[PDB]
């Protein structure tokens, strides 16, 4: 009696725990920095708790080869998750900075490149558009539940693994560029329109224009665009994250 | 309450169509060495009543159980703080 | 009940755990969160200096939860005190009302999430709620509600940095920075409409609605 | 709560942004329109004499509406924060 | 006007603007198909939609006050007010009966 | 905006079929949609009100007064038929 | 007087525009209602709503003046000052009756 | 406004189908398509009201009630067939 | 004054401006009612409208003053006193109105 | 072309040919599918499985035959991915449930 | 669109099924419905596609029963993972030849 067996409460609480963490660090809004630590920490603690006890609890020691080979396939399991899904984010980043470029807000990187003077102000605005829809769809209570059901399909036991697979999440990479382009074609054309526009102004009386007549009128017009632009991004906001999920739940099987 | 009764019978169908806790451990573990001391404690008052049958070994020796028992306990809950600590200090 | 060794042992162990309480089932984090995000968006990551921010948080906290702590003493704490109700059974009492401070504002939506993911039979009601399932739906659903309202702070702060760029590059000042012309308008925004206490006073109202 | 509050919001938004900018870069645009005109009338071409009277106009515009500017974007703000608590999800 | 003052493709203010135009919108339409009934010559329907305090979680509720005009003669039924009093109510959401007020061109309280 | 307007297309045909039925001349649907929660304890039940015109002498049967509750119950995402008002143009209430 | 009256006043407009407008449109459509009344010839709403205030411990409520001009001799009835008392309380988001006052032409309060 | 419209034609590609019922000379279908809540106890479900005008005489069988019932049911995702109303041009429940 | 004041609106108009002009038109529409009651041939209404604070030691009202002048020999009823000082009362948010002072054109305190 | 658009495209496409091939057969003058497919929630187990509705005409008399009932339930369950043929209706010109 | 592509692609892979369905003997016309799985936003499982062919025979031209596994054979081989039990053929009669 009084047996209160340890390593079997620790090998079942530890893997589990291991890669919901890993899922939390890299998580997006689960893994802004604004949290506290002890918060992420104590969710992880806490879904564990909730989870492990139905799992079947592994017996390899945590002082072998083997235990990291575990925490390697658990810190990657966390990380892919959070990554495949971060990459929505990126993609909303992108065409944000893109209209805000053509914009002429910050000119100075086409002199410059990178000479830390740049403010992509709209990606930012939309970028936080982005984890405001995000947040409204429940797309983080969906990364949790895919967590936890990447078990059924991927065990912690050590299982062996694919190749091309990690490609995907690689070639996932053109998605960004691709429906960011999705998300700037039409504004961008108008503004580029507009360009044409003021170039047949230039083809008048010699100089005298862009640089002085082009900006503000740009400015303003890239403006009101894409402030009418705006109720558009959520259903394509609908369709990156649904895009998303079902790479994430077709490539990590 | 009625609703909660409503919830039992509600239970008992869910078995039938089917057909503790690391807490629970540490309230037992706590429960069983509380009782051993009140078991020691109440002997030790019951020899000192007066009353026929109880033995002074009986209850040098259950004192002394009771006191091992409760340092068991001590240790215990002076590591879980400690593990709990480190836990608590790991990065995330 | 237990002994009184055993007692003040628990008693000992428990107030161990305070921190975790204040954090994880408590208004704390989402009256920090929203503290963060708002220094991140004026642009000044110190100002404040942090322990300043803690401490209005934990007055703030201490304020909003009153009735709560006010009825975990009348009805657990007074009747421990007074050798009434034992304490296995104070620590259940004066769990309730936290657990139902706890539901208030935690959403839906997570509760159906954590419900499936324990394989735990169907909840009719709110009262077949175990604290497994409350508290993590709590903890996500002030996560998101912090980040909900830290979101719709940060939109002003960003707008006023958009047009002081469009107006820099209206007159072909392309080299001058945004950024620090926009620091002195937007601590002007946040003194001119009393920034602090709408602010304290929407989180307030925030929890009580 | 509803994306339609959510994409309205930001509608709202990012129209008070264009509202506090209009007159800046309009009065801007003008100026330069004017000279550009005026530089091909008089058939003079430097480029470094449109860049001046505009800077004039515009930091005019800042004494003529700026406080209007600054009382809309403060009721913007105001009643954002105000209506903080009712669209919370 | 009602929501023909909706469509008359005007900028929007604010959504105050919005709010006020809905406002307005169904106070005609509510008041339209009051006269549409028999007895009742016009009607003018104001409604006054509440506002939430600051830190009180205890809440109220909206408010109506319907004037009719009768043909002449044309005494409203007990079982007319009843019906008046049911529409009403039920075009403004969370809107208690007994917040309806019904008054004719007299000023005779046909309600309680 | 978007929202007001879903509401009046959907009284709108509400009316429509109304008086499409046989004895109903005109028909004027009012719906109270109100505040969606996404809590776990804030929710209420929406309601309408209906007035119908009847052609001369054209008095609905009990189960018209039902069909009507029905057609408008359905098309109100959670409308609980006891939420219904039918009332003539006389101010009678069928309901 | 009028509720398109106050709906134009170009742009511009400082919120606190936005509500005394909607105020004084309100007291028009009242008074205009209350002269429907057949008793009454002309009618004057004044209403007094409090901007909120978080320095007392619960919010205050609003007030109304109400003054009717009478036709010659047309005296109002009991039941009449009440169904005007009813109307003008409903019309004002939280507005207590028993806060409407009603006047008369000869300045007889009616309430 | 893109869910509204998807609605909007569904509904009417419903009716359609329903008219070309040799009985049937027009159809009117609404759809109630709203969100469920879980553990919520009795939650609810979406709904559909169809008014159906027939032929002068043209009386539908019990079995043509069935049918309409099964597609209107199929036509909407997870819509349970109990949560579909049947109603003639007079008012009469057909379902 | 008063409502036409509020028209011809500059886009310059402080919060300090907006207000006092609100209040103008207020003191305007007052005394013009005020004159409607036939014994009065003019009304001039002045309102103190302040800050409120909170320290109950120290709390200030809102505070009215009118001046009638009656038409010849029309000398105000008690009732009368009594509905001017309702009136005023009732148009100030939060006066009270033991703090409205009435006055006659010979300077005679008609309320307390 | 939205991506909620994308999918009612493929949605009425899947809708027209499926009608297409169930004219083609001998007994039947005009078909008109319809489909509803439906959608994955965070608060479900086993996602909802997809329902068909299937409206014949038939050519004068020309009765289907149990078989030709069948062929249909096969043709029309096979085309949408995971439809089980119970959730298939099919019924004829006077209402008839031939399903 | 991505989506729009695989759409074209199961068109095309339909029509070609179809016409070397047609080009054989006793086909006047076939018909080829292509079901492709799904993904889906949680949980692992494969959905085995399936197919539904629909021939218009010849006055007369009855199938050889080695002529339905033929058929059956080539359509499961031209999707990738076809389990042929997956496949349907019928006649233009409502027949199931499979």
């Amino acid at each position: 009696v009084t047996s209160e067996q340890w390593l079997y409460w620790l090998h079942l609480y530890f893997w589990p725990l291991l890669r919901v963490l890993a899922l939390i660090s890299t998580a997006p809004i689960l893994s802004e920095r604004a949290i506290p630590k002890r918060v992420k920490l104590g969710l992880g603690i806490m879904i564990t708790l909730v989870i492990a006890p139905s799992l079947p609890a592994n017996d390899t020691p945590l002082f072998s080869i083997a235990a990291l080979w575990l925490a390697m396939q658990q810190i990657l399991i966390g990380i892919a998750l959070g990554f495949t899904m971060q990459f929505a984010f990126a993609a909303v980043r992108t065409a944000g900075e893109f209209i805000g470029l053509q914009m002429g807000l910050s000119f100075a990187t086409f002199v410059d490149p990178g000479s830390h003077l740049n403010m992509p102000v709209l990606a930012r605005i939309m970028d936080m558009l982005a984890m405001l829809l995000f947040l409204t769809f429940n797309g983080h209570l969906w990364l949790i539940s895919l967590l936890v059901d990447t078990f059924h399909t991927l065990p912690i036991g050590s299982n062996p693994v694919n190749s091309n697979a990690f490609m995907a999440l690689a070639r996932a990479g053109g998605l960004i560029f691709l429906n960011g382009l999705m998300l700037a074609l039409p504004v961008i054309t108008l503004l580029l329109t507009l360009n044409l526009a003021l170039g047949l102004l230039n083809r008048m009386a010699p100089q005298l224009s862009i640089f002085v007549i082009g900006f503000p009128l740009t400015l303003t017009v890239g403006i009101m665009l894409m402030a009418a632009l705006m109720p558009l991004i959520a259903p394509f906001c609908e369709h990156l994250f649904s895009e998303i999920f079902n790479l994430l739940a077709d490539i990590v099987s | 309450a009625i609703q909660g009764i409503e919830g039992v019978i509600s239970q008992l169908q869910a078995t039938a169509m089917a057909a503790v806790s690391f807490a629970g451990q540490l309230h037992a573990a706590l429960d069983r060495i509380s009782d051993r001391q009140a078991a020691a404690r109440v002997q030790a008052e019951k020899f000192t009543l007066g009353e026929p049958g109880i033995a002074l070994n009986d209850v040098m020796a259950d004192m002394q159980k009771a006191s091992v028992s409760m340092q068991m306990g001590i240790q215990v809950r002076n590591k879980l703080v400690a593990a709990y600590q480190e836990v608590m200090s790991m990065q995330v | 009940s237990w002994s009184l060794s055993v007692q003040t042992l628990v008693f000992i162990t428990s107030l161990t755990f305070l921190p975790a309480i204040l954090l994880m089932m408590t208004s704390f984090t989402r009256i920090i969160i929203v503290f963060g995000l708002l220094r991140n968006a004026l642009g000044t990551p110190s100002a404040p200096p942090n322990q300043v921010l803690l401490g209005l948080a934990l007055f703030l906290t201490f304020f909003i939860m009153s009735p709560v702590i006010d009825k975990i003493y009348v009805d657990a704490y007074q009747p421990f005190s007074e050798q009434k109700i034992s304490m296995q059974e104070a620590l259940d009492k004066g769990a309730q009302p936290l657990r139902a401070f706890m539901l208030r504002q935690t959403r839906e939506a997570d509760l159906a999430l954590f419900a499936r993911l324990a394989n735990s039979g169907p909840l009719q009601g709110p009262e077949a709620v175990p604290m497994r399932i409350l508290l993590p739906a709590y903890v996500t659903s002030e996560l998101k509600t912090a980040f909900q309202i830290g979101f719709t702070i940060f939109i002003p702060f960003l707008i006023i940095d958009l047009v002081i760029a469009s107006v820099l590059m209206a007159l072909g000042m392309m080299m001058v920075p945004p950024a620090t012309i926009a620091l002195p308008f937007k601590l002007m925004l946040f003194v001119l409409v009393d920034g602090w206490q709408l602010l304290m006073g929407s989180l307030a109202q925030s929890f009580y609605s | 709560m509803t994306p339609e509050s959510v994409m309205m919001m930001g509608t709202e938004a990012m129209k008070v942004a264009l509202a506090l900018a209009a007159p800046l870069l309009l009065v801007a645009l003008i100026t330069g329109l004017i000279i550009s005109i005026l530089q091909a009338a008089t058939q003079i071409n430097e480029m470094t004499l449109s860049f001046i009277p505009k800077i004039v106009a515009v930091f005019i515009a800042i004494i003529v509406a700026g406080p209007w500017m600054l009382n809309l974007l403060l009721d913007y703000v105001r009643t954002l924060f105000s209506n903080l608590p009712y669209i919370i999800g | 006007v009602g929501f023909e003052l909706l469509d008359q493709e005007k900028f929007g203010i604010s959504q105050f603007s919005e709010q006020v135009n809905y406002q307005r919108a169904l106070e005609g339409e509510l008041a339209r198909t009051i006269e549409t009934l028999g007895p009742v010559k016009s009607a003018r329907v104001h409604l006054a939609m509440p506002k939430p305090s600051l830190f009180v979680r205890e809440q109220k509720s909206p408010s109506a006050s319907v004037t009719v005009t009768l043909e002449p003669g044309r005494a409203l039924d007990e079982g007319q007010i009843s019906a008046v009093v049911h529409l009403v109510s039920s075009a403004v959401a969370g809107l208690p009966p007994g917040n309806v007020t019904l008054v004719d061109q007299s000023g005779h309280l046909l309600t309680q």
